[PDB]
RNA sequence: AAACUUUCAACAACGGAUCUCUUGGUUCUCGCAUCGAUGAAGAACGCAGCGAAAUGCGAUACGUAAUGUGAAUUGCAGAAUUCCGUGAAUCAUCGAAUCUUUGAACGCACAUUGCGCCCCUUGGUAUUCCAGGGGGCAUGCCUGUUUGAGCGUCAUUU
RNA sequence: CGUGGAGGUCAGUGACGAAGCCUAGACCGUAAGGUCGGGUCGAACGGCCUCUAGUGCAGAUCUUGGUGGUAGUAGCAAAUAUUCAAAUGAGAACUUUGAAGACUGAAGUGGGGAAAGGUUCCACGUCAACAGCAGUUGGACGUGGGUUAGUCGAUCCUAAGA
RNA sequence: GUCGAAUUUGGGUAUAGGGGCGAAAGACUAAUCGAACCAUCUAGUAGCUGGUUCCUGCCGAAGUUUCCCUCAGGAUAGCAG
RNA sequence: AUAUUGGCGAGAGACCGAUAGCGAACAAGUACAGUGAUGGAAAGAUGAAAAGAACUUUGAAAAGAGAGUGAAAAAGUACGUGAAAUUGUUGAAAGGGAAGGGCAUUUGAUCAGACA
RNA sequence: UUGACCUCAAAUCAGGUAGGAGUACCCGCUGAACUUAAGCAUAUCAAUAAGCGGAGGAAAAGAAACCAACCGGGAUUGC
């Protein structure tokens, strides 16, 4: 607040009072009289440089270097190494990068869709997200964040006929259309090698 | 510098006059239709001391031409005229001392 | 004797209970009131004091009237009674 | 215990104004047995009796005015609307819809018409 | 003093009334942190400012 | 005060500014709003177009002369000239301005052509009520659009 | 050599740091437009079986009526018939009422619970005195009504 | 090197004891610091790659709060003055009763009031705090009781004035 | 010292801050007077005083020139990274 | 189409976490001070549940010592955790007008490492 | 005499209306100094704070006695 620590009469004694030059409340009879005020350093004061609402926040970034950070972000999906070394579970899957059939975008039902990632190799990774829920190890509990887990596997649709309710409630699992890729999702923490399960549809419209 | 002495006293709040213990104003009659064309007569009913006044007041009473009651008038009292005097005001008054040509 | 011996002297009070706003503030001889202005018609106030402001303004008393107008003016200022329906 | 305000709203109000004078002189005679008990929570039901006595009288005395003023042009103040002092200043829907016969024809001769962008 | 108005009288009484303990029963309602009256007032300790 | 070779500088900071500072934190918020805004106008307007027909200008200055741009509305000649008053085509979805004048052929011809072809692609529905279902388009101006002569 | 003084550890004091907790604060965004002479905002004084405060309320006083829910309230006492029900509740909702003395505050005054006038009615052997109850009497301005003023001025009689 | 918070990761640690705190006990680093054991304790917390800041105190006659030496020290010496016995009580130089010795000496330490205070008035119960010793006592604490007008005042009148 | 008066004093009332009041001291105007008190402008300005919080490693000064209402301060060149 | 530190209804944060954040997380614009205009605090945490310690004993009493409740009285309404300054008791050591420090070793106490 | 007109009054005449509060934002009036200029008076701070009057959910502005000098544009408001 702008009137935080200056709701106050308080005016300095001056030297020849033996005390500190500091500002003090006026009056009498309540303990808050003659206490310092103003100050960065009093107790009730007003902080050193308030922070203000005209600070930057949101940063500008060049289109086309944003586009180049996309671009490496995907390239980085199709290297086993990058992607077992940001903690993804993909020792067992038999080729990187995975493409599934495009009926994977007609799923209509959690259970089935938890049914197919399973059945292409998936399930490693699923199980994973569920063990790692841990509580928050500060003030950010309150904060409404209260709990952390790891990310899962991200699938990228063409067309959406269902995929992406059927996948909303699976811990960790996000959905994603080709078109409209985010740098955020393929490269969490700025750490490429997102496991990224493709739709046919999807990989074609790559091109 | 500050306000004077003598610029003060026109503000008025403790340089008035002391009037607690004044007679009252000392006035002539009002001119009237006797005063103008005849004379009237008066009676001095008592000369009295007026306060912060050097001179004396003298207390006449004159009858009301209009109407029947009997009217009150402060004069300042002259040299010689003493209680129980007529005093004659008007046009036609005798050049006497106390009357009011 | 301008200190304590001169503090024996106090027993005629400048201000008394005020009629509008209850505060000891009515000045006696001035016939008026140091903190909310009474008699006139207005009540007395400052942008100076942004405090005083805060002590009396709407909200620190009852709003016996100002506290039912949200819920009138929700359900339209509506006329008549409420309707008997079952159960 | 206490009465029921569906039950006293059909008598009359001679019944009433009997039936209020009972549960006064019943209040008084309990407030004196008070100085004596070290408690009397069974005041407090004559209390609220009387109330709803009082309530029901002055529903049924304000109806009957509302019979009296019916279809008149001019209500006393306190069985006129409420609403607020601005909304009771701001012209009525008549009012508010007044226009010239200037302004009239205009409307009908050309009105805003319907349309649309096919062919 | 002796002589004192109705609104002084009246001020008076309801003063005298606000001074007295906090009944006991209340400390054990459900919820309760009250311990003592705040607001205790003594005649040679502090003035009513009237 | 002054020290270094440093360019002149003139940052005008010495009045109360802080007092005035407009951050536009609602960007994203009124962006939602003016397209909720679009979408509950179209709603009430029926298949009406959401926007009037425009005509075409010539841009002031020698600057800008080169170009054309889309005017405030049909002069009275070009409305008269289409074949229909101007108290008509304001209800029928056309722009009128009465203070602009015609003193080119050239544009005075191309507005008279883009009212006639406006005319040609609506369908105006009658006063009795019967209101066949047709669907909306939500532009005019992508409709008819201007193009360089 | 003890006492005493000093340093360290254990236990016990003094004090309330640290850690963890949070029905609070702060900032941003979205939606809405509703005070008052039909007496507002604010102030005073009162109201509970047992309450000082806070909260609620106005002599119908931690509430009355109405609607919904469908069995509590709870510190104690009490009430129990309120339990297959026009019905428990410090419940919710809220469109009917009550709303002391005040306050722009309005019969005149107010450092006084001071002093008048009018109408209707009741009592005191009473249109005149006294008392109870009910209802009234501020100012500026607008439209209308009524009663008037002025050789300002018109017409018409003697 | 260390601190609050943020993205990612170690499917990290934990009621079989997390964090914090105490520990002339052990180990690593030139150092900022890091690690372990023991005790106390009770619910969250850490390593690494990056992001971010209201991010590190011995001082400012610094702010708020707490605590020392001084120190059982300065002192508790104006207003002539106290003493014996009994009663009460766990307890009496100080409470009550009796006796004695004194003082105010009628411009009083007497008997009433105006301002101002506001229940301090009275009785019963009663001693943790207050009465700079004491206390069974009190203007303290708890619970109650008490202010009665045609003639006393206000109310009415006018003063300076508002 | 003075003690029957230019006496002492209660209550009521009047004068308000560049104003008041003053048998005059720059006295008094609520312990405040060679211009009261309260809140705001206000986090007023300071070439002047004080303070300015972790470690290690490498390099390492100046009190001199010219101009300035410049002489307890700056600009400028030099020295340093 | 624009404005909005007020009012009413909502949704949020790489914001603060009881000397912070609004002055106010609590009977806070409260207690209290000033003739007045105004000034204006401090103060959050027993436990899952009071199960808030029956009874015995000493004392005039406050309390103490036992017993008991509880997972824990190293949680007892002076209540979670309980740091420092400062203090008591016990144990060890030194001390001829300060104390404290650096290098080196004696003495006392105490302690890890390897027994391949 | 009688009846109009004009103007000006009265009534506890019939029916209405204004005041006060709030004031973040809005429409006006009034109006400083600290400060900066390394001093200072014009200037700056500022057509700002304080003071006063008046509204709404928005207010105000608004369908040109406009801008232009072009092949002309065409109410107001905001970015
Ligand atoms: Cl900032
Ligand atoms: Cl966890
Ligand atoms: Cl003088
Ligand atoms: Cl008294
Ligand atoms: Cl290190
Ligand atoms: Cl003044
Ligand atoms: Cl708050
Ligand atoms: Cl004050
Ligand atoms: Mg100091
Ligand atoms: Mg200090
Ligand atoms: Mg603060
Ligand atoms: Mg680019
Ligand atoms: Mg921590
Ligand atoms: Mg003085
Ligand atoms: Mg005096
Ligand atoms: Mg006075
Ligand atoms: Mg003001
Ligand atoms: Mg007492
Ligand atoms: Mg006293
Ligand atoms: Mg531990
Ligand atoms: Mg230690
Ligand atoms: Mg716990
Ligand atoms: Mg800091
Ligand atoms: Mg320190
Ligand atoms: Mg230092
Ligand atoms: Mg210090
Ligand atoms: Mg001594
Ligand atoms: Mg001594
Ligand atoms: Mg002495
Ligand atoms: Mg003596
Ligand atoms: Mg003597
Ligand atoms: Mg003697
Ligand atoms: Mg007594
Ligand atoms: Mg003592
Ligand atoms: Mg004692
Ligand atoms: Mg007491
Ligand atoms: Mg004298
Ligand atoms: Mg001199
Ligand atoms: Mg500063
Ligand atoms: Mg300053
Ligand atoms: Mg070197
Ligand atoms: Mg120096
Ligand atoms: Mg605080
Ligand atoms: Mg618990
Ligand atoms: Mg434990
Ligand atoms: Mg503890
Ligand atoms: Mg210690
Ligand atoms: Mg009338
Ligand atoms: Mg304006
Ligand atoms: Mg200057
Ligand atoms: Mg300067
Ligand atoms: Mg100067
Ligand atoms: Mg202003
Ligand atoms: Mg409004
Ligand atoms: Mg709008
Ligand atoms: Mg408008
Ligand atoms: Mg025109
Ligand atoms: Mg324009
Ligand atoms: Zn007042």
């Amino acid at each position: 607040s702008e009137k935080a620590g200056h709701q106050t009469s308080a005016e300095s004694w001056g030297t020849g009072r033996a005390v500190a030059r500091i500002p003090r409340v006026g009056g009498g009879g309540t303990g808050r009289s003659g206490q310092g005020a103003f100050g960065n350093m009093c107790r009730g004061g007003r902080m050193f440089a308030p922070t203000k609402t005209w600070r930057k926040w949101n940063v500008k970034v060049n289109h086309n270097e944003k586009r180049y950070a996309t671009a490496s972000a995907i390239a980085a999906t199709a290297v086993a190494s990058l992607v077992l070394a940001r903690g993804h579970r993909v020792e067992k899957i038999p080729e990187i990068p995975l493409v599934v059939s495009t009926d994977l975008e007609s799923i209509q039902k959690t259970k089935e869709a938890v049914a197919a990632l399973k059945a292409v190799g998936a399930h490693s990774d699923l199980l994973k997200v569920l063990k790692s829920k841990k509580l928050r190890a500060g003030k950010g509990k309150y904060r409404n964040r209260r709990w952390t887990q790891r990310r899962g596997p991200l699938v990228v649709y063409a067309e959406d006929n269902g995929i992406v309710k059927a996948l909303r409630n699976v811990p960790g699992v996000e959905t994603a259309n080709v078109a409209s890729l985010n740098l955020l999702q393929l490269a969490p923490g700025a750490h490429l090698g997102r496991f990224v399960i493709w739709t046919e549809a999807a990989f074609t419209k790559l091109d | 510098g500050r306000v004077i002495r003598n610029q003060r006293k026109g503000a008025g709040s403790i340089f008035t006059s002391h009037t607690r213990l004044r007679q009252g104003a000392a006035k002539l009659r009002t001119l009237d239709y006797a005063e103008r064309h005849g004379y009237i007569r008066g009676i001095v009913k008592q000369i009295v001391h007026d306060s912060g006044r050097g001179a004396p007041l003298a207390k006449v009473v004159f009858r009301d031409p209009y109407k029947y009651r009997l009217r009150e008038e402060i004069f300042i009292a002259n040299e010689g005229v003493h209680t129980g005097q007529f005093i004659y005001a008007g046009k036609k008054a005798s050049l006497n001392v106390g009357n009011v040509l | 004797g301008k200190g304590t011996p001169s503090f024996g002297k106090r027993h005629n009070k400048s201000h008394t209970l005020c009629n509008r706003c209850g505060r000891r503030s009515f000045h006696v001889q001035k016939k008026t009131c140091s903190s909310c202005g009474y008699p006139a018609a207005k009540t007395r106030s400052y942008n100076w004091g942004a405090k005083a402001k805060r002590r009396h303004t709407t909200g620190t008393g009852r709003m016996r009237y100002l506290k039912h107008v949200s819920r009138r003016f929700k359900n339209g200022f509506q006329t008549g009674s409420a309707s008997k329906a079952s159960a | 215990a206490g009465v029921k305000a569906y039950e006293l709203r059909t008598k009359s109000k001679e019944q009433l104004a009997s039936q209020l004078v009972d549960l006064k002189k019943e209040l008084a005679e309990l407030k004196v047995q008070k100085l004596s008990r070290p408690s009397l929570p069974k005041i407090k039901t004559v209390r609220k009796s009387i109330a709803c006595v009082l309530t029901v009288i002055n529903e049924q005395q304000r109806e009957a005015v509302r019979q009296l003023y019916k279809g008149k042009k001019y209500q006393p103040k306190d069985l006129r609307a409420k609403k607020t002092r601005a909304l009771r200043r701001a012209l009525t829907k008549f009012e508010a819809s007044q226009v010239t016969e200037k302004q009239r024809k205009k409307q009908i001769a050309f009105p805003q018409r319907k349309y649309a962008i096919k062919a | 003093a002796s002589h004192k108005t109705f609104r002084i009288k009246r001020f008076l009484a309801k003063k005298q009334k606000q001074n007295r303990p906090i009944p006991q029963w209340i400390q054990m309602k459900t919820g309760n942190k009250i311990m003592y009256n705040s607001k205790r007032r003594h005649w040679r300790r502090t003035k009513l400012g009237l | 005060a002054i020290s270094k070779n440093l360019p002149i500088l003139k940052n005008h900071f010495r009045k109360h500014w802080q007092e005035r500072v407009k951050v536009h934190f609602d960007q994203a918020g009124k962006k939602v709003s003016r397209r909720n805004a679009r979408a509950t106008r179209a709603a009430k307007i029926a298949p009406r177009p959401l926007d009037l027909l425009r005509p075409v200008v010539r841009a002031p200055t020698v600057k800008y002369n080169r170009k054309v741009r889309a005017g405030r509305g049909f002069t009275l000649a070009e409305v008269k000239a289409a074949g229909l008053t101007a108290a008509y085509a304001r209800t029928i979805g056309i722009a009128v301005d009465h203070r602009r004048q015609n003193r080119n052929q050239e544009i005075f011809d191309a507005n008279v052509q883009r009212l006639k072809e406006y005319q040609s692609k609506i369908i105006v529905f009658p006063r009795n009520g019967k209101a066949p279902e047709a669907e909306q388009v939500l532009s005019a101006a992508a409709t008819f659009p201007i193009a360089q002569p």
